[PDB]
């Protein structure tokens, strides 16, 4: 842990962008997480909800 | 079969899939949660029961 | 939902007359709505006549329309009339056969489906 101040920088902001990215799994209260399949599930009057 | 014995059945490829209900009775009510009924033929739905 | 509807009937009606139509319902539905008549008095707003439910639970009349107007549905061919007792002189409107396409009416003013109208002048 000679290096510790540094090596933490890198954890930080590494595992900040891979919360990031994880948190476009989660479906937010929505149908699914892929809007792709959002508009194809639904109508698109219905689907901007 | 009757309301307490209703069947289930596991469709997996044969003929065609929709856009023949769209008439096979005059008036057919056409509920659909999720995916919208005017969408229903270009999607695939995996685990189907019926 | 895509949903056609079949009216049909009217004449020719006089003062203290009746009226005995048909409302026929064909079509796929999101839910089972119900059938009635959205009817503008010549030149007016389209106003709410009387809405049976497709269960045949609800009924439904309106002071314009109440002790000469009535709605019930055929339990075999399934066309909705419009049956009354001594309809009056003034109806000399045109008659929309709506259709409400949802469970129950909260209020009447939006109506998913619609149909005809329904050209009967009151006069003998
Ligand atoms: C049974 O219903 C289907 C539903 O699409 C339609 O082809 C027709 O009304 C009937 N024909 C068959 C396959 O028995």
């Amino acid at each position: 842990s000679a290096l510790g101040k540094l090596q933490d920088v890198v954890n930080h902001n590494a595992q900040a962008l891979n919360t990031l990215v994880k948190q476009l799994s989660s479906k937010f209260g929505a149908i699914s997480s892929v809007l792709n399949d959002i508009l194809s599930r639904l109508d698109p009057p219905e689907a901007e909800v | 079969a009757s309301v307490y014995a209703w069947n289930r059945k596991r469709i997996s490829n044969c003929v065609a899939d929709y856009s023949v209900l769209y008439n096979f009775a005059p008036f057919f009510a056409f509920k659909c949660y999720g995916v919208s009924p005017t969408k229903l033929n270009d999607l695939c739905f995996t685990n189907v029961y019926a | 939902s895509a949903v056609q509807l079949q009216a049909s009937g009217g004449g020719f009606v006089q003062p203290g007359g009746s009226l005995r139509l048909s409302c026929a319902a064909s079509g796929w539905a999101e839910t089972f709505g119900h059938m009635g008549w959205f009817r503008q008095a010549p030149g007016k707003e389209r106003e709410f006549v009387s809405a049976i439910d497709w269960w045949d639970t609800v009924h439904y009349y309106a002071d314009s329309v109440k002790g000469r107007f009535t709605i019930s549905r055929d339990n075999s061919k399934n066309t909705v009339y419009l049956q009354m007792n001594s309809l009056r002189a003034e109806d000399t409107a045109t008659y929309y056969c709506a259709y409400w396409d949802m469970d129950y009416l909260q209020n009447s003013i939006p109506v998913d489906y619609w149909g005809q109208g329904t050209q009967v002048t009151v006069s003998s």
